[PDB]
């Protein structure tokens, strides 16, 4: 599978960027999560980024923090997370699916084995947020043996040596953490297409990202706040996601 | 890259997000500098001696060993400023914070002991101090919170999540990711990402150093064994380090017995965790030994045989606590009472073996008197 | 007769019933013996150093004196085993009890601090210990009582009279009148009948001794003044004694200001008393300074000019308490905070006078945190 | 005045010992105390020993301790104590009256002046219980300048030097604390006649004291317990004192 390459070649044919929403799998319940995700895609999401509930998300803040809670409360295991992944793929054959994970869950039953399970359910990439590039060898190696793209975060405090490693080791996309120059350098080293993430919550910010050279934008707190705010009116919540996604995606032209 | 190996065999490493790598590289580089700067040495020395009260006493305990062939000495870290060994390393980390031109300390704390230590060090060195603490731990540790604030620290009660250390600790990292140019993250034990297991050991190593000179002066030989309690492992590594190359000296680590490898807290180490991999919480009569994991240097020393690690239950710990108050007039911290309980079992299970034992009495037990009172009265 | 003069000028003496004279003569004779016995010296020394943690630190306090011409050092008796200077003299009296072949200690105690000290000394030396305490003081000092009993002391709550120290103390004398062959009465301060004001001073005098060597090493000259708080006067006489013959050294005693000569407690001394002559009770935020009288050696030193005695109020004491925690990270006993408050007024009232000051920090303030908390919250 | 000499010369003419009860002045009230004392004398007491309420009676135990309490409660000052002393004398011109005192009360307004006040109300002796002989000079000197007999306690743990000082410095009587040999030594040095005190509560003990050579016996806890036990039946209390005193005094023959 080569789903990131194909989505970017396509969007370039249309001079468009990617709009990629993030949610926490199983929030606020297994079945409502599936409907939310399907709504995102239907509204125009180009790829998905998904999280798995984890006891210590040290790279995360509050709207998000509260989604994990709602997740552990409804009784979601990792196992249920993978069945969900499996059916999301069975429903949508070409959309790239990306996971955002922490290290202990990938290490628990064997690194090799976590990436075998992702490949079996049809996951396209995994970003391990608390694994810096300097320590990423066994994860990148595992990922690639199972056809999974290993993702790296390129920080704002990146220096040259860092971009070069990031370019050299990531595949599918680069995670550009909230920039123009960093974007040029990435392209100069032939890095995977950059997606800008953190803080994207309005159409003007997606356009600004495409205009700067990013191949697209990842929106996670904004989505998740729409879910928080709307826990008691599933219908409206879905209606809200749909207008939001549709507009963010329009701003990617 | 780094200047020093971040791993002890297979354990250890720097499992943090990319954004905190420059802060770890900066600290490692500064510590490496300071270790070679006479002026930094002289300055850490001055604090130790004229502020914290080093060297500390090595006391013999004949009333406890009468009638056996053991001789027991206790290394008196409970007489350090502050009542525990933590004061040693928070002093060294506060001086490093200053060498890197930092003006602010961030810390996290469970029962409050590290929080008080970090606060007294910051007050002395003129640093602003912000301490993170789970809101549940905050309602139950009123004295310690109040002691932090008397010392000018801001204590931030953390209301999200389970509102326990987890969450306090995750919030401290996120503050350090935006403020590392001016704030130093003061970790409280010999665990976490490199370079901390290293830093912490070398800031606690005057313990075993002193003990080695003291025992040589008093007995003319090294101990048959050195015994220390282990939560994350700082007092123990600080007592063990100078003896590692003395192969005849036994090194015993004592973990809480109360009633597998993973990657967490920035390090690859043995961990208390579920089937699915979510980190659990350890439980002990003594809140100071509740650490789901253990420093990577202890994991290494076990893998190779150089040190053994044993457990002691809550009741055995309470019995050693009672024994020391009654026969020596010393009230020991319940963490250090697990260590002494192991040396009492060694003595009592083999009363005619000749053995010279040193127990690290990591801290005083005034702070446990209510816990112990409430136990004695719930059982009669 | 006695071997030593029982009076300091006009103060002092042995105002006890005839039946206790042979017990006082026996103690005086034994102390006089021990003071000339190298082996007793070596033994007291060994306890001090390897058990209690002497010498103690002399710390400078630049964060407090910044911007003035004062340099302030604190003598760190709060780092002694036990958290106060009382541990020095209970060790010396326990060894004397053994030289006289006594197997039992009797004591009295108000808030419990002397009671804990007497108990830890008895546990170490293998003495049985019975401690008298007024029943009202017993209900309010639960932690200290419990600390006595953990240490194997019997605490006897005294129910008669006002059920306060008075009565505890009168009951202790009556027990000592029937058991003086086998029990030693361990008085808690430099007051009472001869030979105690004397004994106590020479068992607390390593304080000023140490301070004198330390200050000579660090500054090259003696202090302009030494400042200590006074209840019955033991920490202060112990800091003043080695400096008495250094006439340029100012000796300042600080008594509690809170919000006439008589004969009581076995001695002729200035006393707090009514019109009719019934001894009153002194009041202070700090229970440790409530002593209706003062040791005869302090009365003498005042009569002749050699030392001055001043007062500090509760609020001034609380302010110095806050200042030390915030600027030095040291939590001081509220008794010793009256002493530091006086050195802060000397500094602040005359910020361009050059003066080298040593304050005796007689003990740590962990034990006062509830008192201080309850005050802060009753006033906002 | 020479009231001790006269009482002993008399009792010797009758081959009798002295029986001397002790009470706390003002217990349980000023006026009831006067009636109690008068009852004691009427029942056959040969001399009286009296205490003054004092905040710290370190030479005292419980029945006694409780009498002082009752005393301070009914509002008795030292001043009232002396008026009482004065009227007790005005009522009984020959009975020796002895005080048992603690040092701070005698020192308070001037030693000299306390003994001037005793002589003015007609007191015959003062024992200062917490003043050993070694420190008694200013009290003995004062006493004697005002015609008051200074009393000393001769303990059971007395040695030779002690008896000699006691003999030499006391006047009126010697207080023999609960013995034959000590009694002989006292007489051998010509000490004031010994009265045995502490623990005397039955007729056989008064006889035993006289037989051993003591010139009499002092009874204080027994008296005072009769008062404690009978606080609500003044009539019976008085009736009890009278039988008790009468019998103790019979045993002095
Ligand atoms: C939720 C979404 C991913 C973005 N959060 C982050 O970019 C920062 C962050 C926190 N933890 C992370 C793990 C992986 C990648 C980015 C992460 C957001 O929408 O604010
Ligand atoms: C009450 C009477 C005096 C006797 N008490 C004492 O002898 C002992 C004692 C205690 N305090 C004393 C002061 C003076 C003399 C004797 C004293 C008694 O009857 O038990
Ligand atoms: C903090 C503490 C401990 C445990 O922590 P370590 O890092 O293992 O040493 C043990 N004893 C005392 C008294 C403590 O304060
Ligand atoms: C007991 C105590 C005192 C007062 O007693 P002194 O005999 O005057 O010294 C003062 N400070 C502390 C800390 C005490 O424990």
């Amino acid at each position: 599978m080569e789903r990131y390459e194909n989505l970017f070649a396509q969007l370039n044919d249309r001079r468009e960027g990617a709009f990629v929403p993030f949610v926490t799998l199983g929030d606020p319940g297994i079945e409502q999560s599936l409907k939310i995700i399907d709504t995102l895609i239907d509204a125009g999401a180009d790829a998905l980024e998904l999280g798995v509930p984890f006891s210590d998300p040290l790279a995360d803040g509050p709207t998000i923090q509260n989604a994990n809670l709602r997740a552990f409360a409804a009784g979601v295991t990792p196992a249920q997370c993978f069945e969900m992944l499996a059916l999301i793929r069975e429903k949508h054959p070409t959309i790239p699916i990306g996971l955002l994970m922490y290290a202990n869950l990938v290490f628990n039953n064997g690194i090799d084995a976590f990436y075998a399970r992702c490949e079996q359910v049809g996951v396209d990439s995994v970003l391990v947020a608390d694994v810096p590039v300097e320590e990423s060898a066994p994860f990148r190696q595992a990922a690639l043996r199972h056809n999974i793209a290993p993702i790296f975060i390129c920080p704002p405090n990146a220096d040259d040596d860092l971009l070069r490693q990031v370019a050299s080791y990531g595949r599918g996309y680069t995670y550009l953490l909230s920039l123009h120059h960093l974007i040029e350098k990435l392209k100069e080293y032939h890095a995977a297409p950059a997606l800008q993430g953190f803080g994207i919550s309005s159409p003007e910010q997606v356009s600004a990202a495409v205009r700067a050279g990013a191949a697209g934008a990842i929106s996670g707190s904004a989505i998740v706040k729409i879910i928080e705010k709307n826990l008691a009116s599933p219908k409206q919540m879905l209606a809200e996601l749909r207008s939001f996604v549709s507009a963010m995606k329009a701003a990617s032209r | 890259t780094t200047l020093l190996n971040p791993y002890f065999g297979e354990f250890g490493g720097m499992y943090v997000p990319q954004i905190l790598m420059p802060a770890l590289n900066q600290l490692e580089e500064a510590f490496v500098s300071a270790q070679k700067d006479p002026e930094f040495q002289a300055q850490f020395a001055d604090l130790l001696k004229n502020y914290a009260g080093r060297p500390t006493a090595l006391t013999k305990c004949q009333n406890i060993t009468a009638g056996t062939r053991t001789t027991l000495y206790l290394k008196r870290e409970d007489l350090l400023h502050g009542g525990a060994h933590k004061t040693n390393q928070v002093l060294g980390q506060a001086l490093l914070a200053k060498r890197m031109g930092k003006s602010e300390i961030i810390a996290e704390t469970g029962a409050g002991q590290h929080g008080v230590a970090s606060a007294l060090a910051s007050a002395l060195l003129g640093l602003k101090c912000r301490i993170y603490m789970g809101a549940k731990d905050v309602e139950r540790q009123s004295p310690n919170v109040f002691r932090m604030r008397l010392m000018g620290a801001e204590v931030i009660p953390v209301h999200s999540g389970s509102a326990t250390l987890k969450d306090a600790c995750n919030e401290a990292l996120r503050d350090w990711s935006g403020s590392y140019e001016t704030a130093h993250y003061m970790l409280g034990t010999a665990a976490g990402p490199h370079p901390y297991p290293t830093i912490v050991r070398e800031f606690q190593r005057m313990i075993g150093e002193e003990t080695k000179a003291q025992i040589l002066d008093k007995e003319g030989r090294l101990p048959d064994a050195v015994i220390a309690c282990v939560g994350g492992g700082s007092n123990a590594i600080g007592m063990f380090a100078d003896f590692i190359n003395d192969t005849s000296v036994g090194l015993i680590g004592v973990e809480p017995g109360g009633h597998r490898v993973g990657i967490y807290f920035g390090m690859k180490a043995p961990m208390m965790q579920t089937a699915d991999g979510q980190i659990e919480e350890s439980y002990s009569i003594s809140a100071g030994l509740d650490f789901p994991s253990v420093g990577p240097q202890h994991a290494y020393l076990n893998s190779i045989g150089r040190a053994d690690y044993v457990s002691i239950t809550d009741d055995e710990a309470l019995e050693a606590f009672k024994t020391l108050c009654r026969h020596e007039g010393i009230i020991p911290a319940l963490e250090s009472s697990h260590a002494l309980a192991h040396a009492l079992k060694m003595m009592r299970e083999q009363p005619e073996k000749e053995q010279l034992l040193v127990v690290n009495l990591s801290g005083r037990g005034d702070k446990d008197i209510f816990t112990v009172h409430d136990i004695l009265k719930a059982r009669g």
